[PDB]
DNA sequence: AAGTACTTGAG
RNA sequence: CCAGGA
DNA sequence: CTCAAGTACTTTTTCCGGT
């Protein structure tokens, strides 16, 4: 079924935060990047099983952390890429406020 | 940066939230085989089990209130008004 | 202030900045005839002092950005002489709470 | 050489042992991973000093999974090589093509080249040995190495180091 | 399932936008891209070392990928790139492009106004991004002359020398993806009088942009890490993978490419042509023609919707799916695939009330309970019970779907050679069938409403039809004239407490909306309860005897 | 996942530039001489002479076997077997880096006593001297001033010639015999 | 739009009301900082009336023959007339309750005594009575003080805000404002023991379920206020659809009005 | 301040116009909305998706690519502090049960 | 269509 | 896309 | 340099079988 933008509207009125990501993730879409502590991108050529990370063109073989975002959202992120827009991913701040 | 304990300003009493989170953590950890710090009087659902942890107030968890600009009052189950 | 009758010439206008620290203002006489302040709809404004101000952003933990903004062309503005940065604290009687203060600072 | 540093590693804890031997549980976890590691950022992670008063931290439990994720701030003693660096060792292999020294937990390998002209390869001598003029250098032997380069190797660290220069060589 | 990774799990705290560097594209990139073939080997059917693969993604489901190891579901995307035989605009920065020539010296590359003009020192002070940019623009867009001397910040009759160059500036007009300048020219003191009309070229604006200052360019929107002017001007261009642009492969032996497989060919056949026709004896005006080619098969590729009309359509009249339409909101990747979604433990079915069902109670057809599935964890607590539902597999009522090992792979206990001999460890998961009194999250579309969306019990009945009780009809606006109304179950012992801890039916009785109860008695029982408080109304002892035990909690009084 | 430093910096798209490390006393980013410590003070740089070091891991897995038998309630040949057992006790036997680390600073240790290492420390820690060259100084045996101006290549301007060598005199003194 | 434009607005741990920038839209929720479904339509007997008949239902004077409350009210009655320090009290009280009914008429222009407010005040009075079993006959066992301060003193539990400041006590303070104004309203002394009869028991435990009640109706930091105020604006305007001077009005003003349509339908003024 | 006035009295009057009640508050945040930045903010894209929220957010609703465009263009930074951002990250937003944290106390752990 | 924002050209 | 459902 | 008409852009409820 379809859990419309009306449907997460109802979601976030209740305050059901949890019960929302759970929706929108692991009962849909939920998928697992790896992405670049340098460019933020899902640049990372994880051989997960091989315990070999790299980023060629970071040189980064250390600094990589994994994610859980939607499919749909690591395909926004794809696209965007291709449109030549670097939607930098980072996993810790700097603005504060 | 952290607000002292006898520097706290935020309600005395257990938000709506708060109180479904604690019940929603402590039954998906009873669930996992954690230990439980309660009598179960014959008790089986883990829901249950944290209504009656919350009940004693024997649950071992920290509601971390943040404030807009990023600060925060830390503040205990047990010590936490339940009048809902 | 300055209170004219009908206009002041582009030419005049431009000795307005000409005098800091001191300020100066514009008024036509028309818009003046009836005060605004004591309309209905329009509430009790009161500009903060630079200690007052420094307070209310301190207590509600605000960077100035945060607070509800009042238009420096605003005409209750204009009748205090707001200048940008001062905050004025507004007074409404509430529905709800019987009295509720706001505040607004200057664009 | 040889550092005492400030590190501090986060570790996510399953609710099962969300008993009251916590903070020992996790103290351990922390030397499992922590003690014995070698980074090339920090070198070689030892031993973990002072645990008596490792600084757990308050954990923060992970949303959808039950699990609590802590901070583990802590001190500890490294060993970090760099080039220049003049270190002692023992022999401990030997060839056609150079020696081994250890030092410490990393090991640094001396070139027939990066050798003086006089040292010259043994095969007939058990061990197999480096013959001087006056000198002889094999297994057991202790030497003094300056180190010309290191290589970061997943588990560990390695270098190529000199006995050419003056002051250098076996002591 | 996805698979154990070493790497530290986080959260994404801030996302940073910019623009690619060409350099970026080509470091990151893991193939280019050399062929429009997708594959084929000499029709030998696996991908060409060239095009969709030259070290890239993954096709074939069987078949890992040729970079990562991974294969399918665990492997991302791989990017790729092409060399650009030519530079191009990126359609969506056509007229910033064109806006910050306006705003610069289109020879030397500084700003046609500084520090030394008094708007503009007062514009440079704005803090807003787009705001200094908006003012900075309408102030230089009229400078029509980069100033060597300008009146010093004292007496005019002394002038100090900002920046050189004298240079008159163009009047540049956009003519659908060309930017072309007009400029006044001086000839007899009358000129203009016919001026210097000439089409700028991308690479000439490249330099000029290459040229601009950070701090000038750093006024204007632009950072000097993420997002450089230099950078809205394409040379080296991405190249998605195939988890972007899938084959719909029909049968074994049949393609399906997708239209960005296509439009990339497209681009890579125009760039191909280009280059060959500037290496090789170059006619002049004939590369001035497949240059504006390729800037049309960049441009499409982006956005197709472009105001200059042509429509880049496909070989069948329909026009190609750029990726600017993909993201266009209310179906399309936002709005359709991010802010709503399909979701799975999802249940619909013709609504019908019910009067002996309690308020907060869902009738749930055994059909419908049958199919969707909690995972429990095996816990001392439950073993035994859970044991029993294993026992009972798919097909009975109270019965399990999977049973999910340690190893995280599931048991279909609809197959499994071993679904009686199943013995239960801790720690493991039964997805058992939804049961009687679990909480569900009941919605009637619309959902104009916070209370569309209550939380409900379990209650397993028969027939085809989810029965609700007639006074949880208002909130929803439902009724059973062929009403269908959608179920959610939560999967969590958390998002289970979420529903009945806060969205309830008996807590979403009294509305804040008007601050007043939105659910009350109605219709028969409305009616029925005028009838029986008349005066006039007796019962006889028969009749007052079953109705008082018709009261679930009388005290026996 | 790894372990983290107290040095923060914000590394943003801006990979390199990574200088080499030397006896230029330039060193890693994490190794350079203003440290900060959990405590959030600056502090300075940690290093330790190999027996400056081999009582500090002495020390520590010695309380660590206090600590771990309190929780289980309800001569250089000779101090090689000693340690090597201690080693069995408190560490992870997995360990085999910590094993070869302590025979070898066992075995290569200048100074065997606490109050030797005192004196030590306190002789060096008042040339000015940075860590590395203050720990080179103690970890190396060294007669002529040139000797250890050649071995620790950035003591060079750094000390006086007979300075160095009235150093070198007392360190030779404290060297603690075997 | 409406959600979309208020999606992010929310009750903060400070019960101020802030969107994803942190700005401030409304200091405190709704100007009082109560939740909506604790509110009920209350009447502030106070506002309306002849100023002859508000005398008559509040005024008690100690100092009259005629105005005191007779020893039929309370067991002191006797010793309470001519009492010099309690008619200060009682002064207090009704020189309190006039301020709050011209204060009452400046913010309620035309009278409508009848607004939303938390705590049902009659329904707690109407239980105490059936709880106690008030004696409609027998005097009270209250006192002047007992009245007159328990009340003041119920009032400084009122609490909305909790920081330790002028800028936020003086909040406190104008958040509960009109609450109290109804409070006062219906618990002054002469109210209490000639219409409510009440004991000191069932009068204390009057004053801790309005103290309670209050608390319990307080907005929770996490609501997320923008969402339902969108909806609660929406949903109307929706179903005033798909069911069954002359001013553009419904959906078309409602569309002119959150569009901020410069060129609109009807303008007109009203001298 | 009395164009709020003003503004509340005419949405509350379509409203009223149907019979219908909705309790002050719901209209006043509204009315306070579109008033505190400092004029009459439409409820349009032109209006509330043209101020400072974030690109991810902005982008959710009317403008889109041409937002997200921009936000390359000038290297936005998304604070990801609202509840649309997090819905799009798959994240739990900071929304009622996501507005504070759950630590556990090992000090209170072992006292039980 | 329908509006409004933004940009254009005449006076 | 067309035809439908609340 | 201010003024007007003209052109440019963007959108229009939610969910749910046959060619
Ligand atoms: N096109 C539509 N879009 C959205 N919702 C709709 C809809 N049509 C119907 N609905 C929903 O279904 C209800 C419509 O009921 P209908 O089957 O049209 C009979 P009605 O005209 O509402 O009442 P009636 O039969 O007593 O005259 C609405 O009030 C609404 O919530
Ligand atoms: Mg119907
Ligand atoms: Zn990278
Ligand atoms: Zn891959
Ligand atoms: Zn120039």
């Amino acid at each position: 079924l379809r859990f419309g933008e009306m449907e997460r509207d109802c979601m976030i009125a209740h305050g059901a935060a949890s019960f929302l990501k759970e929706r929108l993730m692991e009962a849909s879409d939920a998928f697992r990047v790896h992405i670049c502590g340098i460019c933020g991108l899902m640049t990372v050529i994880a051989k997960l099983n091989h315990n070999q990370f790299e980023c060629k063109g970071c040189d980064n073989k250390i600094d990589i952390y994994q994610i859980h975002i939607p499919y749909a959202a690591k395909l926004l992120f794809q696209e965007l890429m291709a449109m030549n827009i670097t939607p930098r991913l980072y996993t810790d701040r700097s603005r504060d406020f | 940066k952290a607000i002292p304990k006898d520097q706290r300003a935020t309600t005395p009493y257990m938000t709506k939230y708060e109180r479904a989170r604690i019940l929603g953590t402590r039954a998906l950890q009873i669930s996992m085989n954690a230990p439980v710090f309660v009598d179960l009087e014959g008790e089986t659902d883990p829901l249950r089990i944290a209504m009656k942890e919350l009940a004693e107030k024997k649950i071992p968890l920290v509601i971390r209130r943040y404030l807009p600009d990023g600060s925060f009052e830390d503040w205990s189950v047990e010590e936490l008004i339940v009048d809902l | 202030i300055f209170v004219y009758q009908n206009n002041i010439t582009p030419s005049a206008m431009k000795l307005v900045p000409s005098i800091p620290p001191a300020t100066i203002e514009t008024f036509n006489e028309a818009a003046l005839v009836v005060n605004i302040t004591h309309h209905e709809l329009v509430p009790k404004h009161i500009r903060l002092s630079s200690d007052e101000k420094r307070e209310l952003l301190k207590r509600y933990r605000l960077k100035e950005s945060q607070l509800p903004r009042i238009q420096r062309a605003d005409p209750v503005a204009l009748y205090l002489g707001l200048k940008r940065g001062e905050v004025v604290k507004i007074i409404r009687k509430s529905e709800t709470s019987g009295r509720y203060a706001s505040y607004r600072i200057c664009m | 050489m040889f550092f005492i540093k400030d590190l501090s590693l986060n570790i996510t804890l399953h609710p099962s042992f969300f008993g009251p031997r916590m903070k020992q549980y996790l103290k351990t976890k922390l030397l499992e991973e922590v003690e014995g590691s070698c980074t090339g950022k920090f070198g070689y992670i030892l031993c973990v000093l002072d645990y008596d008063n490792i600084d757990i931290q308050r954990g923060r439990i992970l949303p959808t999974d039950g699990s609590a994720e802590f901070n583990v701030k802590y001190r500890a003693v490294v060993f970090k090589p760099f080039k220049g660096e003049v270190v002692d060792g023992t022999v401990v292999s030997c060839s056609q093509h150079g020696f081994e020294v250890q030092v410490g937990p990393m090991k640094v390998f001396v070139t027939k080249h990066l050798m003086p002209q006089d040292l010259t390869f043994n095969a007939g001598s058990n061990p197999p040995s480096y013959q001087s003029s006056e000198d002889v250098i094999t297994i057991k032997s202790r030497i003094r190495v300056k180190i010309e380069g290191c290589i970061s190797q997943v588990s560990s660290i390695h270098a190529i180091g000199s006995i050419k220069e003056d002051y250098l060589g076996a002591i | 399932g996805q698979q154990y990774s070493s790497a530290p799990l986080r959260t994404v705290k801030e996302v940073q936008f910019g623009l690619f560097s060409p350099e970026e594209v080509r470091a990151i990139s893991v193939a280019k891209i050399r062929f429009p073939e997708t594959m084929d080997e000499t029709q030998t059917r696996a991908k060409i070392g060239g095009l969709n693969d030259p070290r890239l993604g993954s096709i074939d489901r069987n078949l890992k990928c040729q970079t990562c190891q991974e294969g399918m579901n665990e492997c991302p995307g791989h990017f790729g790139h092409i060399d650009l035989a030519k530079p191009v605009f990126h359609v969506g920065f056509i007229a910033k492009i064109k806006k910050v020539c306006e705003c610069v010296c289109m020879h030397c590359g500084k700003l046609l106004l500084d520090e030394h003009n008094e708007l503009m020192r007062q514009a440079l002070a704005i803090k807003d991004s787009k705001k200094r940019f908006a003012a900075i623009w309408t102030l230089c867009k009229t400078k029509m002359v980069c100033e060597t001397d300008v009146p010093s910040e004292d007496d005019p009759t002394q002038l100090v020398s900002r920046g050189g160059c004298g240079n008159t500036q163009p009047t540049i007009r956009k003519d659908g993806l060309k930017l072309v300048g007009s400029w006044k020219k001086d000839r007899a003191t009358g000129d203009a009088d016919e001026p210097e009309l000439r089409v700028l070229s991308t690479e000439e604006i490249l330099n000029i942009f290459k040229h601009i200052s950070v701090k000038d360019f750093t006024s204007l929107g632009f950072n000097e890490v993420f997002s450089r002017p230099e950078w809205m001007i394409l040379t080296c261009l991405p190249v998605p993978p195939p988890p972007v642009r899938p084959s719909i492969s029909f049968n074994e032996s049949q393609r399906g490419e997708d239209d960005l497989t296509f439009k990339l060919a497209d681009i890579l056949k125009a760039n191909i042509s280009l280059e060959t026709l500037e290496h090789n004896g170059a006619p002049h005006h004939a590369i001035e023609e497949a240059e504006s080619l390729l800037q049309f098969h960049v441009a499409t590729y982006m956005d197709n919707d472009i105001a200059g009309q042509p429509q880049a359509l496909q070989k069948s009249g329909r026009p190609v799916k750029s990726i600017r339409a993909r993201l266009k909101g209310k179906e399309g990747r936002i709005r359709g695939n991010l802010m709503g979604k399909r979701v799975d433990f999802s249940a619909r079915t013709v609504i019908s009330g019910d009067p002996n069902l309690e308020l907060d109670q869902v009738g749930v057809p055994k059909s419908i309970a049958k199919t969707l599935t909690y995972p429990e964890v095996v816990t001392p607590y439950n073993i035994d019970r859970l044991t029993q539902l294993v026992r009972n597999g798919p097909n009975e009522h109270p019965g399990a779907k999977y049973v999910i090992r340690d190893s995280g792979d599931r048991i279909d206990l609809r197959y499994s050679k071993r679904a009686g001999d199943i013995q239960l460890q801790y720690g493991w998961k039964v997805e058992r069938h939804i049961m009687d009194n679990d909480p569900v999250l009941f919605n009637r579309q619309p959902s104009l409403h916070k209370m569309s969306m209550m939380a409900h019990r379990v209650k397993v009945i028969p027939y085809s039809t989810f029965r609700l009780n007639l006074s949880v009809t208002s909130p929803y606006n439902a009724d059973f004239d062929g009403d269908e109304m959608n179920l959610h179950v939560p999967q969590s012992e958390e998002t289970r407490a979420e529903l009945s801890q806060l969205c309830a039916v008996p807590l979403q009785i009294v509305s804040p909306q008007s601050n007043k109860p939105c659910m009350g008695i109605v219709q028969d029982t409305l009616c029925g309860i005028r009838k029986l408080t008349l005066r006039d109304t007796f019962i006889e002892l028969d009749q007052v005897l079953n109705m008082l035990y018709w009261v679930p909690d009388w005290d026996g009084v | 996942v790894s372990t983290s430093t107290f040095q923060t910096r914000r590394r943003r798209l801006k990979k390199v530039e990574e200088e080499e490390n030397a006896a230029t006393l330039q060193l890693g980013q994490e190794f350079q001489l203003k440290q900060i410590n959990h405590q959030g003070e600056e502090e300075e740089l940690i290093a330790l002479n190999l027996s400056e070091a081999r009582l500090v891991i002495k020390e520590a897995l010695v309380e660590r076997r206090r600590a771990f038998k309190r929780s289980q309630k309800k001569t250089r040949e000779k101090e090689l077997e000693s340690i090597d057992v201690l080693l069995e006790q408190t560490t992870g036997g997995n360990n085999k880096d910590l094993k070869n680390t302590m025979q070898y600073l066992t075995n290569f240790s200048r100074f065997r006593d606490q109050e030797t290492v005192g004196a030590v420390i306190q002789l060096l820690k008042s040339t000015g001297l940075h860590p590395f060259e203050v720990a080179q100084l103690g970890s190396l045996a060294c007669d002529t001033a040139d000797e250890a101006k050649t071995l620790i290549p950035s003591l060079n301007n750094k000390i006086s010639d007979d300075e160095l060598e009235r150093i070198l005199k007392e360190l030779s003194n404290l060297e603690t015999l075997y | 739009r409406l959600v979309k434009a208020l999606e992010d607005i929310m009750v903060h741990y400070d019960n101020t009301t802030r969107n994803s920038l942190g700005n401030v839209i409304q200091f405190i929720y709704g100007e009082d900082g109560m939740d909506a479904a604790h509110i009920e339509k209350q009447s502030l007997d106070t506002i309306g009336g002849s100023d002859a008949a508000f005398e008559k239902r509040y005024r008690v004077d100690l100092l009259n023959t005629d105005h005191t409350l007779d020893p039929s009210l309370l067991e002191s009655g006797s010793e309470i007339l001519g009492d010099l320090k309690l008619q200060v009290l009682l002064d207090e009280e009704y020189k309190q309750l006039v301020k709050d009914r011209k204060f009452l008429r400046e913010v309620f222009v035309d009278g409508e005594a009848n607004w939303p407010l938390p705590v049902n005040i009659r329904r707690i009075i109407q239980n105490a009575q059936q709880t106690f079993h008030i004696d409609h006959t027998k005097p009270s066992d209250l006192t002047i003080k007992d009245i007159v301060l328990g009340v003041k003193d119920l009032q400084e539990n009122l609490l909305v805000l909790r920081g330790k400041n002028e800028i936020i006590q003086n909040a406190q303070r104008d958040a509960v404002t009109l609450f109290c104004c109804l409070l006062r309203s219906r618990l002054a002394t002469r109210r209490v023991l000639q219409e409510y009869r009440l004991t000191k028991q069932a009068f204390d435990w009057v004053l801790s379920n309005i103290e309670a009640q209050f608390l319990r109706s307080v907005v929770h930091p996490g609501e997320m206020v923008g969402v339902l105020a969108a909806q609660s604006i929406g949903e109307p305007a929706t179903q005033m659809t798909l069911n069954t001077k002359k001013v553009t009005s419904g959906v078309p003003r409602l569309k002119e009005i959150l569009n901020v349509a410069k060129n609109m339908k009807t303008p007109s003024l009203t001298v | 301040e009395a164009g709020r006035a003003a503004l509340y009295k005419e949405v509350y009057n379509v409203i009223a116009s149907d019979g219908s009640y909705v309790n002050y508050r719901h209209m006043a945040l509204l009315v306070d909305v579109m008033t505190t930045q400092g004029g009459l903010t439409s409820v349009t894209r032109h209006g509330f998706n043209r101020s400072n929220t974030g690109a991810l957010m902005r982008c959710s609703f009317e403008e889109t690519v041409e937002i997200l465009f921009e936000a390359g263009a000038s290297a936005e930074l998304d604070d990801c502090r609202g509840v649309s951002e997090n819905v799009i990250l798959g994240q739990m937003a900071p929304i009622g049960t996501g507005a504070f944290d759950v630590m556990i106390d090992e000090e209170s752990l072992v006292k039980y």
